[PDB]
Parts: structure tokens; C-alpha cells; sequence
């Protein structure tokens, strides 16, 4: 029944809305303003290099994101880094998240 | 003008709340005044007020004030009760005022911080 | 919400059973996990049985879970049910923890009889 403002899966964000329809009084309804987010403490700040350190800031201008530096994986397209091996060098690619970089 | 709502100690009674149409800061005297409500004026018998009482500090200045017994409920439902003032040191020579409960009532929030408690219900 | 399956099924035990789930044939969906959990009044599904291959210590022998990518579905069957199964249960993918799933309800109950007149 809620009402999706925003659902930003890089930032784990989602601001739904849902007029609390009273009790069938007049009009003394007041709309409601869920919010929810899922912070993860785990990753990097560039959510694409893991060499770079963890993060402690959390900043959400939802003003912004209710319309790029976001940082969850996002479930469904998957990330890379390209990352040498050696043999011998090689510079060579990799799949940084599983399960998401299957070429399928 | 200003407005103060009834006291708290009032309403815990719940019989009437009494509220203050003070009037200050001005001169000349002769300062009329009256209580809207809803463009409904009150009768002045409803209401009681004072004279303009000379102003012990602001020398040269009167301030007088006016009362009225809103009942318990009669004060719970709304109805602003907009106190106006007739005088003749305003542009348009009057002002109004009005109050109600949700004055103030600023920004009431419960917190709340949760571990170590499975609810069985998703987040 | 996006997974799908059957509400409530019911057996009877000695009997087998099976079930499938339905998830959207997007490509992490035909290539990661898929898990049956059960939870209770405790607060959390414990893992019976993994798309990964690992089965829970009560159910070795008795279950097992395969995934039809083409499908888009994956199937669990149940044999040897007894009336210690019947509870609330659920599909699902991906990490337990979130609610990439579909929760199910399971009634077993004993195979009556043993009156010959009727
Ligand atoms: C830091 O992040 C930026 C962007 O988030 C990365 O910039 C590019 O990332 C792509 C990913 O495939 C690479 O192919 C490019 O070569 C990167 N450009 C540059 C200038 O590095 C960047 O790679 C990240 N930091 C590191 C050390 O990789």
C-alpha cells in the first residue's frame, strides 16, 4: 500500500510513504514517511578498489538521491578490477563479486 | 499583544482554562479590546478585562490585559480564540492574535536503539 | 516478493513430497544460491538444505534441493515426513538473512486406519 519515493539499491536506501488512513474521522489523516537504509561498514570507500580503507562517513542529501560515489555492490551488476598475476607478468582481469559476473 | 495558554495545573482539574490577552508596550492608553473566534466575536460579558494600568517601567507607556474561562473541553477541540486590539499606534490600527493547544508541542520523537532481541519481524 | 511458490502443503508421513519455488530467470537468479530454512520462536531460519550442497545433519538421506535455471525454478523434495516436520517454513535465495524468499507452511500427520470395517 506504501508508496516507493525512492529505492536507490546502491545506496541501500528506500523511502516509501503511506497516508495512515485514521479512523473514519474527517479529514485528520497524516501522511508517514518511512525510512530505511542498511549501512554497510564493510566495504570500501571506492566500492571498486578494495586496496583503499574501510569508510566511516555515511552522508545522504536524499535531496540528491531523490532524483555517482554509492556504495553498496549492487545485487544485480557486478564489478571488476583488472589485477596482475605472474607465471613467468601478467595484467589480467578478475570478478570481484561472484554469482552476478556469470556471462550466461 | 501577546497570549499565554491556560496553565498546565489548570488542566488537571479539568474544570476551566483561563487565558491572558496581555496588552503592553504602547501609548496613548484607551486601548479596547476584543476576542474573535472564527470571526465570531465573543460577547465582552463572556470575557473580562482591565483598565490601561501605567507601565512602571516603560515610562511613558500603559498595558492593561484581558481574561476568559474556557472550559476544559471547550479549550480541547481546537477554536483558536483570536484575541484582537483596538488602539491607534498601528498602521492599521488594530492586530489580532490567536492560540490553541498546538502552540508549541515541538518536535515530540521516541527514539529507539535495539539488540540482541529477534522479533521475528523483518526490517 | 519476487519469489513464488506453493502456501501451505499437506502429506501424510512415510510418504514423499516435493516442492518448487519460482524465482525470475535473471542471472544471478539461475546462478546463486537457493535455500529451504526453518524457523520457529527463537528468531531465525536454521539451513536444512542448500543449493550448494550442503544438507543439515537431520536431513542427510532423507532431502535434497535442484535448481532448474531454465525454468526459472528450483525443486525440493521431501521423503520419510514425520509429524516433528510440521511448522513454518520458507524458500528463498541468496544470504538467509534478508528476505529474497517466499515462506511456506507444512502440516504432516500420521497415516490413519487400522479399522478394516471402514
Ligand atoms: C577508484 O574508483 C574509480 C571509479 O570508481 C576507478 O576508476 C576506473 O575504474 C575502471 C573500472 O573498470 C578502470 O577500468 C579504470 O582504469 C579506472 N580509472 C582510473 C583512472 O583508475 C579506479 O580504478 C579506482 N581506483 C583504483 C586504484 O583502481
Amino acid at each position: 500500500e506504501r508508496i516507493v519515493l525512492v529505492d536507490n539499491k546502491c545506496k541501500c536506501a528506500r523511502i516509501t510513504s503511506r497516508i495512515i488512513r485514521s479512523s473514519e474521522d474527517p479529514n485528520e489523516d497524516i501522511v508517514e514517511r518511512n525510512i530505511r537504509i542498511i549501512v554497510p561498514l564493510n566495504n570500501r570507500e571506492n566500492i571498486s578498489d578494495p586496496t583503499s580503507p574501510l569508510r566511516t562517513r555515511f552522508v545522504y542529501h536524499l535531496s540528491d538521491l531523490c532524483k555517482e560515489t554509492c556504495y553498496t555492490y549492487d545485487r544485480n551488476k557486478c564489478y571488476t578490477a583488472v589485477v596482475p598475476l605472474v607465471y613467468g607478468t601478467k595484467m589480467v582481469e578478475t570478478a570481484l563479486t561472484p554469482d552476478a559476473c556469470y556471462p550466461d | 499583544v501577546y497570549l499565554l495558554p491556560p496553565a498546565r495545573e489548570q488542566l488537571n482539574l479539568r474544570e476551566s482554562a483561563t487565558i491572558t490577552c496581555l496588552v503592553t508596550g504602547f501609548s496613548p492608553a484607551d486601548v479596547f479590546v476584543q476576542w474573535m473566534q472564527r470571526g465570531q466575536p465573543l460577547s465582552p460579558e463572556k470575557y473580562v478585562t482591565s483598565a490601561p494600568m501605567p507601565e512602571p517601567q516603560a515610562p511613558g507607556r500603559y498595558f492593561a490585559h484581558s481574561i476568559l474561562t474556557v472550559s476544559e473541553e471547550e479549550w480541547n477541540t481546537g477554536e483558536t480564540y483570536t484575541c484582537v486590539v483596538a488602539h491607534e499606534a498601528l498602521p492599521n490600527r488594530v492586530t489580532e492574535r490567536t492560540v490553541d493547544k498546538s502552540t508549541g508541542k515541538p518536535t515530540l520523537y521516541n527514539v529507539s536503539l535495539v539488540m540482541s532481541d529477534t522479533a521475528g519481524t523483518c526490517y | 516478493s519476487p519469489i513464488f511458490g506453493p502456501e501451505e502443503v499437506n502429506s501424510v508421513e512415510g510418504n514423499s513430497v516435493s516442492i518448487t519455488c519460482y524465482y525470475p530467470p535473471t542471472s544471478v537468479n539461475r546462478h546463486t544460491r537457493k535455500y529451504w530454512c526453518r524457523q520457529g520462536a527463537r528468531g531465525g531460519c536454521i539451513t536444512l538444505i542448500s543449493s550448494e550442497g550442503y544438507v543439515s545433519s537431520k536431513y542427510a538421506g532423507r532431502a535434497n534441493l535442484t535448481n532448474f535455471p531454465e525454468n526459472g525454478t528450483f525443486v525440493v523434495n521431501i521423503a520419510q515426513l514425520s509429524q516433528d516436520d510440521s511448522g513454518r517454513y520458507k524458500c528463498g535465495l541468496g544470504i538467509n538473512s534478508r528476505g529474497l524468499s517466499f515462506d511456506v507452511s507444512l502440516e504432516v500427520s500420521q497415516g490413519p486406519g487400522l479399522l478394516n470395517d471402514t
